Protein backbone atom coordinates (compact mmCIF):
# COMPACT_ATOMS: atom_id res chain seq x y z
CA UNK A 1 0.00 0.00 0.00
CA UNK A 2 3.05 2.24 0.70
CA UNK A 3 5.04 2.13 -2.17
CA UNK A 4 7.53 4.94 -2.72
CA UNK A 5 7.43 7.19 -5.31
CA UNK A 6 10.43 9.47 -6.23
CA UNK A 7 11.08 13.22 -6.99
CA UNK A 8 8.29 15.21 -8.34
CA UNK A 9 5.84 12.07 -7.91
CA UNK A 10 4.42 12.05 -5.02
CA UNK A 11 1.38 9.93 -4.33
CA UNK A 12 -1.87 11.17 -2.44
CA UNK A 13 -5.28 9.96 -2.39
CA UNK A 14 -8.31 12.51 -3.79
CA UNK A 15 -10.65 13.86 -1.43
CA UNK A 16 -14.02 12.66 -1.03
CA UNK A 17 -16.82 12.57 -3.92
CA UNK A 18 -20.32 11.71 -3.68
CA UNK A 19 -21.60 15.02 -2.03
CA UNK A 20 -22.54 13.67 1.38
CA UNK A 21 -22.38 16.75 3.09
CA UNK A 22 -20.93 19.19 0.31
CA UNK A 23 -24.22 21.55 0.32
CA UNK A 24 -27.79 20.98 1.58
CA UNK A 25 -29.16 17.90 0.26
CA UNK A 26 -28.11 18.91 -3.40
CA UNK A 27 -26.81 15.67 -5.28
CA UNK A 28 -24.43 15.88 -7.83
CA UNK A 29 -25.32 15.54 -11.58
CA UNK A 30 -22.90 13.74 -14.16
CA UNK A 31 -20.99 17.79 -13.91
CA UNK A 32 -18.81 16.97 -10.83
CA UNK A 33 -17.15 19.56 -9.36
CA UNK A 34 -15.78 17.38 -6.69
CA UNK A 35 -12.34 16.74 -4.63
CA UNK A 36 -10.39 19.63 -5.03
CA UNK A 37 -8.40 18.53 -2.21
CA UNK A 38 -6.75 15.22 -0.81
CA UNK A 39 -4.66 13.70 1.52
CA UNK A 40 -0.99 12.90 0.45
CA UNK A 41 -0.34 9.33 1.07
CA UNK A 42 3.68 9.63 0.78
CA UNK A 43 5.56 11.76 -1.12
CA UNK A 44 8.49 11.10 -3.52
CA UNK A 45 12.18 10.50 -2.47
CA UNK A 46 13.06 13.79 -2.82
CA UNK A 47 15.16 16.37 -5.07
CA UNK A 48 18.24 16.07 -7.08
CA UNK A 49 19.82 19.41 -8.49
CA UNK A 50 23.70 19.34 -8.24
CA UNK A 51 24.78 17.93 -4.84
CA UNK A 52 21.20 19.93 -3.48
CA UNK A 53 20.40 16.43 -3.87
CA UNK A 54 17.40 15.51 -1.80
CA UNK A 55 15.60 18.23 0.18
CA UNK A 56 12.54 17.34 2.23
CA UNK A 57 9.70 19.49 1.55
CA UNK A 58 6.81 21.00 3.73
CA UNK A 59 4.29 18.38 3.25
CA UNK A 60 4.77 15.12 4.74
CA UNK A 61 2.39 11.77 4.75
CA UNK A 62 -1.41 12.33 6.40
CA UNK A 63 -1.30 15.84 5.17
CA UNK A 64 -4.74 16.81 4.30
CA UNK A 65 -3.91 19.59 1.18
CA UNK A 66 -5.47 21.37 -2.00
CA UNK A 67 -3.64 20.14 -5.07
CA UNK A 68 -3.47 21.05 -8.96
CA UNK A 69 -5.57 18.61 -10.68
CA UNK A 70 -4.70 18.61 -14.11
CA UNK A 71 -2.88 15.94 -16.78
CA UNK A 72 0.09 15.74 -14.81
CA UNK A 73 -1.25 13.63 -12.31
CA UNK A 74 -1.61 9.84 -12.70
CA UNK A 75 -4.76 7.76 -11.22
CA UNK A 76 -4.94 4.08 -10.58
CA UNK A 77 -7.30 1.88 -8.44
CA UNK A 78 -3.89 -0.14 -7.23
CA UNK A 79 -3.23 -2.11 -4.12
CA UNK A 80 -7.17 -2.18 -3.56
CA UNK A 81 -6.52 1.88 -3.05
CA UNK A 82 -7.23 5.38 -5.46
CA UNK A 83 -3.69 6.51 -5.31
CA UNK A 84 -2.73 9.57 -8.10
CA UNK A 85 0.76 10.85 -8.34
CA UNK A 86 1.32 13.80 -8.80
CA UNK A 87 4.07 16.40 -9.37
CA UNK A 88 6.06 18.79 -6.74
CA UNK A 89 4.21 21.70 -8.56
CA UNK A 90 0.72 20.20 -8.21
CA UNK A 91 0.36 21.36 -4.54
CA UNK A 92 -1.06 24.27 -4.19
CA UNK A 93 -1.73 24.71 -0.40
CA UNK A 94 -1.51 22.74 2.64
CA UNK A 95 -3.30 23.12 6.16
CA UNK A 96 -4.17 20.78 8.98
CA UNK A 97 -6.95 21.47 11.20
CA UNK B 1 -74.51 16.70 -21.46
CA UNK B 2 -73.02 20.26 -21.46
CA UNK B 3 -69.46 20.48 -19.30
CA UNK B 4 -69.66 24.20 -17.42
CA UNK B 5 -65.85 24.48 -15.58
CA UNK B 6 -64.70 27.79 -14.56
CA UNK B 7 -60.99 28.21 -14.41
CA UNK B 8 -60.14 31.85 -11.91
CA UNK B 9 -56.77 33.39 -11.03
CA UNK B 10 -54.16 32.81 -13.07
CA UNK B 11 -54.07 29.42 -15.50
CA UNK B 12 -51.40 28.36 -18.10
CA UNK B 13 -51.68 25.21 -20.47
CA UNK B 14 -48.08 23.66 -19.88
CA UNK B 15 -46.75 20.25 -18.33
CA UNK B 16 -44.27 19.46 -15.99
CA UNK B 17 -41.02 18.02 -17.53
CA UNK B 18 -40.65 15.71 -14.70
CA UNK B 19 -43.50 12.79 -14.12
CA UNK B 20 -42.26 12.77 -10.33
CA UNK B 21 -44.03 15.34 -9.83
CA UNK B 22 -46.91 13.17 -8.50
CA UNK B 23 -47.96 15.15 -5.09
CA UNK B 24 -49.14 13.69 -2.61
CA UNK B 25 -53.19 14.20 -3.87
CA UNK B 26 -54.22 10.67 -5.95
CA UNK B 27 -54.44 10.49 -9.35
CA UNK B 28 -51.27 12.79 -9.82
CA UNK B 29 -53.16 15.90 -8.80
CA UNK B 30 -50.73 18.82 -6.99
CA UNK B 31 -51.42 21.30 -4.73
CA UNK B 32 -49.29 23.94 -3.48
CA UNK B 33 -49.99 26.55 -0.56
CA UNK B 34 -48.51 29.90 -0.30
CA UNK B 35 -45.73 29.04 -2.93
CA UNK B 36 -42.69 31.16 -4.04
CA UNK B 37 -43.35 32.42 -7.85
CA UNK B 38 -39.93 33.27 -9.62
CA UNK B 39 -38.92 34.11 -13.19
CA UNK B 40 -35.76 33.42 -15.19
CA UNK B 41 -34.76 33.61 -18.70
CA UNK B 42 -32.24 31.26 -18.91
CA UNK B 43 -31.79 27.36 -19.13
CA UNK B 44 -29.85 26.43 -16.26
CA UNK B 45 -27.25 23.98 -17.38
CA UNK B 46 -24.00 25.55 -16.97
CA UNK B 47 -24.07 27.21 -13.73
CA UNK B 48 -25.99 24.27 -12.57
CA UNK B 49 -25.88 26.18 -9.24
CA UNK B 50 -29.27 27.40 -7.70
CA UNK B 51 -28.30 25.93 -4.71
CA UNK B 52 -28.32 29.53 -2.56
CA UNK B 53 -31.93 30.52 -3.73
CA UNK B 54 -32.64 26.61 -2.82
CA UNK B 55 -30.97 26.88 0.39
CA UNK B 56 -32.67 30.23 1.22
CA UNK B 57 -36.11 29.07 0.10
CA UNK B 58 -35.13 25.69 2.16
CA UNK B 59 -34.82 28.43 5.34
CA UNK B 60 -37.52 29.48 4.33
CA UNK B 61 -39.37 26.48 4.62
CA UNK B 62 -41.98 26.86 1.66
CA UNK B 63 -42.63 25.26 -1.64
CA UNK B 64 -42.00 26.94 -5.00
CA UNK B 65 -42.91 27.77 -8.20
CA UNK B 66 -40.08 28.66 -11.03
CA UNK B 67 -40.98 29.92 -14.24
CA UNK B 68 -37.63 29.72 -16.63
CA UNK B 69 -36.42 28.82 -19.87
CA UNK B 70 -35.94 25.57 -19.26
CA UNK B 71 -34.14 22.90 -16.65
CA UNK B 72 -31.29 20.93 -17.76
CA UNK B 73 -31.38 17.28 -16.83
CA UNK B 74 -28.53 17.42 -14.48
CA UNK B 75 -30.33 20.03 -12.47
CA UNK B 76 -33.75 18.53 -13.43
CA UNK B 77 -31.94 15.63 -10.99
CA UNK B 78 -31.58 17.44 -7.95
CA UNK B 79 -34.70 19.49 -8.21
CA UNK B 80 -36.98 16.87 -8.58
CA UNK B 81 -34.56 14.22 -6.46
CA UNK B 82 -34.72 17.10 -3.62
CA UNK B 83 -38.73 17.58 -3.83
CA UNK B 84 -38.91 14.38 -2.90
CA UNK B 85 -36.85 14.54 0.08
CA UNK B 86 -39.29 17.40 1.03
CA UNK B 87 -36.99 20.02 1.32
CA UNK B 88 -38.81 22.53 -0.84
CA UNK B 89 -41.40 21.69 -3.48
CA UNK B 90 -40.75 22.96 -6.82
CA UNK B 91 -42.69 23.23 -9.32
CA UNK B 92 -40.98 23.91 -13.29
CA UNK B 93 -43.09 25.07 -16.01
CA UNK B 94 -42.60 25.66 -19.83
CA UNK B 95 -42.71 29.17 -21.28
CA UNK B 96 -46.73 29.16 -22.02
CA UNK B 97 -46.12 31.08 -25.71
CA UNK B 98 -44.63 33.40 -27.97
CA UNK B 99 -41.54 35.59 -26.10
CA UNK B 100 -42.10 39.09 -25.72
CA UNK B 101 -45.43 39.10 -24.95
CA UNK B 102 -45.63 36.27 -23.19
CA UNK B 103 -42.92 37.72 -20.56
CA UNK B 104 -44.85 41.12 -20.22
CA UNK B 105 -48.05 38.88 -18.84
CA UNK B 106 -45.43 37.21 -16.50
CA UNK B 107 -44.69 40.15 -14.79
CA UNK B 108 -48.65 40.87 -14.70
CA UNK B 109 -48.91 37.88 -13.08
CA UNK B 110 -45.90 38.32 -10.82
CA UNK B 111 -47.76 42.14 -10.03
CA UNK B 112 -50.43 39.91 -9.30
CA UNK B 113 -49.22 37.03 -6.90
CA UNK B 114 -47.09 39.92 -5.71
CA UNK B 115 -43.86 39.32 -7.23
CA UNK B 116 -41.09 41.67 -8.20
CA UNK B 117 -40.84 42.25 -12.24
CA UNK B 118 -37.74 40.07 -13.14
CA UNK B 119 -36.16 39.62 -16.35
CA UNK B 120 -32.97 38.38 -16.51
CA UNK B 121 -31.93 39.93 -19.82
CA UNK B 122 -31.41 43.07 -17.48
CA UNK B 123 -28.63 43.68 -15.32
CA UNK B 124 -30.19 41.96 -11.95
CA UNK B 125 -29.10 38.19 -11.92
CA UNK B 126 -30.90 34.52 -10.87
CA UNK B 127 -29.19 34.10 -7.63
CA UNK B 128 -28.31 37.83 -6.90
CA UNK B 129 -31.72 39.21 -5.73
CA UNK B 130 -33.61 39.51 -2.48
CA UNK B 131 -35.95 37.10 -0.86
CA UNK B 132 -38.82 38.90 -0.80
CA UNK B 133 -38.77 39.09 -4.83
CA UNK B 134 -40.67 35.65 -4.54
CA UNK B 135 -44.44 36.14 -5.68
CA UNK B 136 -46.97 34.02 -3.74
CA UNK B 137 -50.80 32.97 -3.85
CA UNK B 138 -52.78 31.27 -1.60
CA UNK B 139 -53.67 28.27 -3.73
CA UNK B 140 -52.10 26.59 -7.14
CA UNK B 141 -53.33 23.45 -8.72
CA UNK B 142 -51.43 21.84 -10.63
CA UNK B 143 -52.25 18.85 -13.30
CA UNK B 144 -50.63 17.22 -16.39
CA UNK B 145 -51.31 19.89 -18.34
CA UNK B 146 -53.05 23.02 -16.51
CA UNK B 147 -51.51 24.84 -13.61
CA UNK B 148 -53.89 27.36 -11.79
CA UNK B 149 -54.51 29.96 -9.46
CA UNK B 150 -57.26 30.32 -7.05
CA UNK B 151 -56.60 33.45 -5.27
CA UNK B 152 -53.31 35.41 -5.27
CA UNK B 153 -51.25 38.39 -2.78
CA UNK B 154 -51.02 41.64 -4.62
CA UNK B 155 -52.81 45.14 -4.03
CA UNK B 156 -56.51 45.86 -6.19
CA UNK B 157 -54.67 49.25 -6.83
CA UNK B 158 -52.15 47.64 -8.95
CA UNK B 159 -53.96 45.18 -10.74
CA UNK B 160 -56.41 48.14 -11.65
CA UNK B 161 -53.71 50.23 -12.54
CA UNK B 162 -52.17 47.53 -15.01
CA UNK B 163 -56.10 47.05 -16.15
CA UNK B 164 -56.18 50.84 -16.80
CA UNK B 165 -52.73 50.68 -18.64
CA UNK B 166 -53.98 47.88 -20.68
CA UNK B 167 -57.19 48.78 -21.61
CA UNK B 168 -56.27 51.12 -25.00
CA UNK B 169 -54.33 48.42 -25.87
CA UNK B 170 -57.76 46.30 -25.68
CA UNK B 171 -58.52 47.98 -28.92
CA UNK B 172 -55.12 48.92 -30.88
CA UNK B 173 -54.99 48.62 -34.23
CA UNK B 174 -54.73 44.74 -34.58
CA UNK B 175 -58.38 44.35 -34.40
CA UNK B 176 -59.35 40.71 -34.80
CA UNK B 177 -55.99 38.83 -33.87
CA UNK B 178 -54.90 41.38 -31.04
CA UNK B 179 -58.79 42.50 -29.69
CA UNK B 180 -59.89 39.14 -28.48
CA UNK B 181 -56.79 37.19 -27.64
CA UNK B 182 -55.97 40.53 -25.14
CA UNK B 183 -59.38 40.70 -23.51
CA UNK C 1 -6.85 30.77 9.99
CA UNK C 2 -4.30 30.38 7.55
CA UNK C 3 -3.93 27.70 4.88
CA UNK C 4 0.19 27.64 4.78
CA UNK C 5 1.24 27.54 1.46
CA UNK C 6 4.50 25.86 -0.09
CA UNK C 7 7.29 27.30 -2.05
CA UNK C 8 6.82 29.83 -4.80
CA UNK C 9 2.85 29.69 -3.71
CA UNK C 10 1.04 32.99 -3.09
CA UNK C 11 -2.82 32.70 -1.98
CA UNK C 12 -4.95 36.11 -2.30
CA UNK C 13 -8.55 37.42 -1.97
CA UNK C 14 -9.87 38.16 -4.96
CA UNK C 15 -11.69 42.04 -4.76
CA UNK C 16 -15.16 42.73 -6.07
CA UNK C 17 -16.05 44.62 -8.88
CA UNK C 18 -16.44 48.20 -9.04
CA UNK C 19 -18.59 50.47 -10.53
CA UNK C 20 -17.33 53.76 -12.22
CA UNK C 21 -18.23 56.81 -10.74
CA UNK C 22 -18.75 57.87 -14.90
CA UNK C 23 -22.90 58.60 -14.19
CA UNK C 24 -24.63 57.14 -10.92
CA UNK C 25 -23.51 53.55 -10.32
CA UNK C 26 -23.40 52.13 -13.91
CA UNK C 27 -23.02 48.32 -13.23
CA UNK C 28 -21.81 46.26 -16.02
CA UNK C 29 -23.12 41.99 -15.89
CA UNK C 30 -21.13 38.77 -16.04
CA UNK C 31 -18.62 40.41 -17.67
CA UNK C 32 -14.97 39.05 -16.24
CA UNK C 33 -11.88 40.95 -15.98
CA UNK C 34 -8.57 40.45 -14.93
CA UNK C 35 -7.93 40.82 -11.09
CA UNK C 36 -6.30 43.92 -11.13
CA UNK C 37 -6.94 44.22 -7.13
CA UNK C 38 -7.02 41.32 -4.72
CA UNK C 39 -5.32 40.82 -0.64
CA UNK C 40 -2.96 38.31 0.08
CA UNK C 41 -3.51 35.62 2.23
CA UNK C 42 0.06 34.19 2.43
CA UNK C 43 3.40 33.79 0.34
CA UNK C 44 5.21 31.14 -0.52
CA UNK C 45 8.59 30.19 0.92
CA UNK C 46 10.62 31.18 -2.75
CA UNK C 47 12.82 30.10 -5.00
CA UNK C 48 15.38 26.84 -4.35
CA UNK C 49 17.20 26.51 -7.15
CA UNK C 50 21.05 26.04 -6.95
CA UNK C 51 20.50 25.87 -3.37
CA UNK C 52 18.33 28.89 -3.20
CA UNK C 53 17.75 27.97 0.48
CA UNK C 54 15.74 31.17 1.42
CA UNK C 55 15.58 34.26 -0.45
CA UNK C 56 13.66 37.04 1.15
CA UNK C 57 10.23 37.68 0.42
CA UNK C 58 8.92 39.87 -2.58
CA UNK C 59 5.82 40.68 -0.01
CA UNK C 60 4.48 40.96 3.10
CA UNK C 61 0.88 39.84 4.02
CA UNK C 62 -1.40 42.51 4.10
CA UNK C 63 -0.22 44.08 0.96
CA UNK C 64 -2.37 45.05 -2.81
CA UNK C 65 -0.78 43.66 -5.57
CA UNK C 66 -0.94 43.37 -9.43
CA UNK C 67 -0.39 39.42 -10.60
CA UNK C 68 -0.15 37.93 -14.38
CA UNK C 69 -3.68 37.95 -16.41
CA UNK C 70 -2.64 34.16 -17.15
CA UNK C 71 -4.89 30.81 -16.78
CA UNK C 72 -2.91 29.54 -14.12
CA UNK C 73 -4.04 31.33 -11.87
CA UNK C 74 -6.33 28.38 -9.69
CA UNK C 75 -9.24 29.23 -7.68
CA UNK C 76 -10.33 27.48 -4.86
CA UNK C 77 -13.62 27.37 -2.46
CA UNK C 78 -12.99 27.52 0.94
CA UNK C 79 -15.79 28.35 3.88
CA UNK C 80 -17.37 31.83 3.04
CA UNK C 81 -15.95 34.07 0.17
CA UNK C 82 -13.57 31.63 -2.76
CA UNK C 83 -9.99 32.63 -2.81
CA UNK C 84 -7.30 32.58 -5.66
CA UNK C 85 -3.81 30.61 -5.83
CA UNK C 86 -0.85 31.66 -7.92
CA UNK C 87 3.14 30.71 -8.12
CA UNK C 88 4.68 33.73 -6.48
CA UNK C 89 6.56 34.63 -9.38
CA UNK C 90 2.87 35.86 -10.57
CA UNK C 91 3.19 38.98 -9.01
CA UNK C 92 3.42 41.87 -11.71
CA UNK C 93 3.68 44.99 -9.63
CA UNK C 94 2.29 46.44 -6.00
CA UNK C 95 -0.15 48.79 -5.33
CA UNK C 96 1.53 51.90 -3.89
CA UNK D 1 -66.45 59.26 -40.63
CA UNK D 2 -62.85 60.74 -42.22
CA UNK D 3 -60.57 62.14 -39.99
CA UNK D 4 -57.27 64.48 -40.81
CA UNK D 5 -53.77 64.46 -38.85
CA UNK D 6 -51.22 67.57 -39.13
CA UNK D 7 -48.01 66.61 -38.39
CA UNK D 8 -44.54 68.88 -37.87
CA UNK D 9 -41.25 67.79 -38.07
CA UNK D 10 -39.70 64.33 -38.55
CA UNK D 11 -41.84 61.62 -37.91
CA UNK D 12 -40.76 58.08 -38.36
CA UNK D 13 -42.69 54.30 -37.18
CA UNK D 14 -39.82 52.98 -34.64
CA UNK D 15 -40.29 52.32 -31.08
CA UNK D 16 -38.06 50.81 -28.21
CA UNK D 17 -37.22 47.67 -28.26
CA UNK D 18 -37.33 47.11 -24.48
CA UNK D 19 -40.08 47.86 -22.62
CA UNK D 20 -38.39 49.30 -19.77
CA UNK D 21 -37.54 52.51 -21.84
CA UNK D 22 -41.70 53.30 -20.76
CA UNK D 23 -40.52 56.45 -19.05
CA UNK D 24 -42.13 58.60 -16.59
CA UNK D 25 -44.61 59.85 -18.91
CA UNK D 26 -46.75 56.27 -18.83
CA UNK D 27 -50.03 55.88 -20.84
CA UNK D 28 -48.58 55.41 -24.24
CA UNK D 29 -47.17 58.45 -24.71
CA UNK D 30 -43.37 59.57 -24.00
CA UNK D 31 -42.69 63.66 -24.42
CA UNK D 32 -39.51 64.47 -23.39
CA UNK D 33 -37.79 68.45 -23.29
CA UNK D 34 -35.22 69.74 -24.42
CA UNK D 35 -33.35 66.21 -25.87
CA UNK D 36 -30.07 66.00 -27.99
CA UNK D 37 -29.34 64.52 -31.25
CA UNK D 38 -26.39 61.87 -31.87
CA UNK D 39 -25.73 60.54 -35.67
CA UNK D 40 -23.39 57.90 -36.35
CA UNK D 41 -22.62 56.12 -39.39
CA UNK D 42 -21.75 52.54 -37.92
CA UNK D 43 -23.68 50.30 -35.71
CA UNK D 44 -22.80 51.16 -32.26
CA UNK D 45 -22.76 48.39 -29.70
CA UNK D 46 -19.16 47.70 -27.71
CA UNK D 47 -17.49 51.48 -27.30
CA UNK D 48 -19.42 51.67 -24.18
CA UNK D 49 -16.34 54.43 -23.10
CA UNK D 50 -18.36 57.64 -24.95
CA UNK D 51 -20.59 57.33 -21.24
CA UNK D 52 -19.27 60.56 -19.76
CA UNK D 53 -19.94 62.59 -22.89
CA UNK D 54 -23.59 61.76 -22.84
CA UNK D 55 -23.51 61.82 -18.51
CA UNK D 56 -22.26 65.85 -18.78
CA UNK D 57 -25.71 65.95 -20.86
CA UNK D 58 -27.88 63.85 -17.92
CA UNK D 59 -26.10 64.96 -14.96
CA UNK D 60 -27.25 69.06 -16.22
CA UNK D 61 -30.53 67.17 -15.98
CA UNK D 62 -31.70 66.79 -20.15
CA UNK D 63 -32.13 63.34 -21.84
CA UNK D 64 -30.44 62.93 -25.18
CA UNK D 65 -31.63 60.89 -28.41
CA UNK D 66 -29.50 57.65 -30.01
CA UNK D 67 -29.25 57.36 -33.53
CA UNK D 68 -27.44 53.34 -34.22
CA UNK D 69 -28.08 50.85 -35.71
CA UNK D 70 -28.19 48.36 -33.07
CA UNK D 71 -26.35 48.25 -29.77
CA UNK D 72 -24.94 44.64 -28.29
CA UNK D 73 -26.42 42.65 -25.68
CA UNK D 74 -24.63 44.09 -22.97
CA UNK D 75 -24.15 47.58 -23.53
CA UNK D 76 -28.27 47.60 -24.35
CA UNK D 77 -29.06 45.53 -20.99
CA UNK D 78 -26.50 48.49 -18.42
CA UNK D 79 -27.99 51.53 -21.06
CA UNK D 80 -31.86 50.46 -20.26
CA UNK D 81 -30.61 49.33 -16.19
CA UNK D 82 -29.04 53.10 -16.37
CA UNK D 83 -32.55 54.30 -17.68
CA UNK D 84 -34.65 52.42 -15.62
CA UNK D 85 -32.94 53.18 -11.75
CA UNK D 86 -32.77 57.14 -13.17
CA UNK D 87 -29.27 57.43 -13.55
CA UNK D 88 -29.60 59.06 -17.60
CA UNK D 89 -32.72 59.31 -19.79
CA UNK D 90 -32.13 58.00 -22.92
CA UNK D 91 -33.97 57.45 -25.97
CA UNK E 1 0.60 57.35 -10.24
CA UNK E 2 2.18 55.48 -7.32
CA UNK E 3 2.47 51.98 -8.89
CA UNK E 4 5.87 50.48 -8.74
CA UNK E 5 6.26 47.52 -10.72
CA UNK E 6 9.84 45.24 -9.92
CA UNK E 7 12.07 42.73 -11.77
CA UNK E 8 11.67 42.52 -15.14
CA UNK E 9 8.14 43.74 -15.81
CA UNK E 10 8.64 47.58 -15.89
CA UNK E 11 5.47 50.58 -16.34
CA UNK E 12 5.95 52.63 -19.45
CA UNK E 13 2.65 54.85 -20.36
CA UNK E 14 1.61 55.20 -23.91
CA UNK E 15 2.13 58.66 -26.28
CA UNK E 16 -0.10 60.57 -27.31
CA UNK E 17 -2.73 58.78 -29.43
CA UNK E 18 -3.66 59.80 -32.89
CA UNK E 19 0.05 61.62 -33.65
CA UNK E 20 0.55 64.19 -36.04
CA UNK E 21 3.54 62.48 -37.80
CA UNK E 22 1.61 59.59 -39.89
CA UNK E 23 0.63 61.08 -43.13
CA UNK E 24 2.90 64.02 -43.47
CA UNK E 25 0.99 67.12 -43.97
CA UNK E 26 -2.32 65.05 -43.00
CA UNK E 27 -2.98 63.58 -40.01
CA UNK E 28 -2.51 59.83 -38.69
CA UNK E 29 -5.12 57.90 -41.12
CA UNK E 30 -7.53 56.14 -38.64
CA UNK E 31 -6.63 52.24 -40.01
CA UNK E 32 -4.96 50.17 -37.89
CA UNK E 33 -2.34 52.69 -37.69
CA UNK E 34 -0.14 52.11 -33.79
CA UNK E 35 3.21 53.89 -32.74
CA UNK E 36 5.69 52.22 -30.64
CA UNK E 37 6.79 55.15 -28.40
CA UNK E 38 6.30 55.28 -24.71
CA UNK E 39 7.99 57.28 -21.40
CA UNK E 40 8.85 55.27 -18.79
CA UNK E 41 6.95 55.73 -15.63
CA UNK E 42 9.26 52.91 -12.79
CA UNK E 43 11.26 49.76 -13.29
CA UNK E 44 12.49 47.43 -10.63
CA UNK E 45 15.88 47.08 -9.05
CA UNK E 46 16.81 44.19 -10.76
CA UNK E 47 16.20 40.42 -11.44
CA UNK E 48 17.53 37.76 -9.10
CA UNK E 49 19.50 35.23 -11.14
CA UNK E 50 22.57 33.03 -11.06
CA UNK E 51 23.06 33.99 -7.26
CA UNK E 52 22.95 37.73 -8.49
CA UNK E 53 20.72 39.54 -6.02
CA UNK E 54 20.01 42.49 -8.81
CA UNK E 55 20.26 42.88 -11.82
CA UNK E 56 20.40 46.90 -12.19
CA UNK E 57 18.67 48.45 -15.37
CA UNK E 58 20.51 49.93 -17.38
CA UNK E 59 17.54 52.25 -18.44
CA UNK E 60 16.85 54.97 -17.42
CA UNK E 61 13.87 56.15 -15.10
CA UNK E 62 11.47 58.43 -16.86
CA UNK E 63 12.79 58.60 -19.83
CA UNK E 64 10.72 58.21 -23.26
CA UNK E 65 11.90 55.36 -25.49
CA UNK E 66 10.32 52.80 -28.01
CA UNK E 67 8.81 49.85 -27.11
CA UNK E 68 7.69 46.42 -29.35
CA UNK E 69 3.73 46.19 -29.30
CA UNK E 70 3.52 42.60 -28.55
CA UNK E 71 1.78 40.06 -26.42
CA UNK E 72 3.94 40.86 -23.65
CA UNK E 73 2.56 44.58 -22.96
CA UNK E 74 -0.22 44.40 -20.71
CA UNK E 75 -1.93 47.49 -20.54
CA UNK E 76 -3.44 48.52 -17.16
CA UNK E 77 -5.87 51.84 -15.87
CA UNK E 78 -4.38 53.62 -13.37
CA UNK E 79 -5.62 56.77 -12.45
CA UNK E 80 -7.92 56.85 -15.90
CA UNK E 81 -4.43 56.77 -18.14
CA UNK E 82 -3.53 53.75 -19.33
CA UNK E 83 -0.19 52.27 -18.83
CA UNK E 84 1.62 48.85 -19.63
CA UNK E 85 3.46 46.37 -18.18
CA UNK E 86 6.46 44.15 -19.65
CA UNK E 87 9.40 43.12 -18.96
CA UNK E 88 12.83 44.10 -21.11
CA UNK E 89 12.38 41.89 -23.85
CA UNK E 90 9.85 44.64 -25.88
CA UNK E 91 11.55 47.38 -24.43
CA UNK E 92 13.42 49.12 -27.75
CA UNK E 93 15.99 52.10 -27.95
CA UNK E 94 15.59 55.32 -25.82
CA UNK E 95 14.13 58.15 -26.92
Amino acid sequence: MNIRPLHDRVIVKRKEVETKSAGGIVLTGSAAAKSTRGEVLAVGNGRILENGEVKPLDVKVGDIVIFNDGYGVKSEKIDNEEVLIMSESDILAIVEA
Amino acid sequence: QDELDVVEGMQFDRGYLSPYFINKPETGAVELESPFILLADKKISNIREMLPVLEAVAKAGKPLLIIAEDVEGEALATLVVNTMRGIVKVAAVKAPGFGDRRKAMLQDIATLTGGTVISEEIGMELEKATLEDLGQAKRVVINKDTTTIIDGVGEEAAIQGRVAQIRQQIEEATSDYDREKLQ
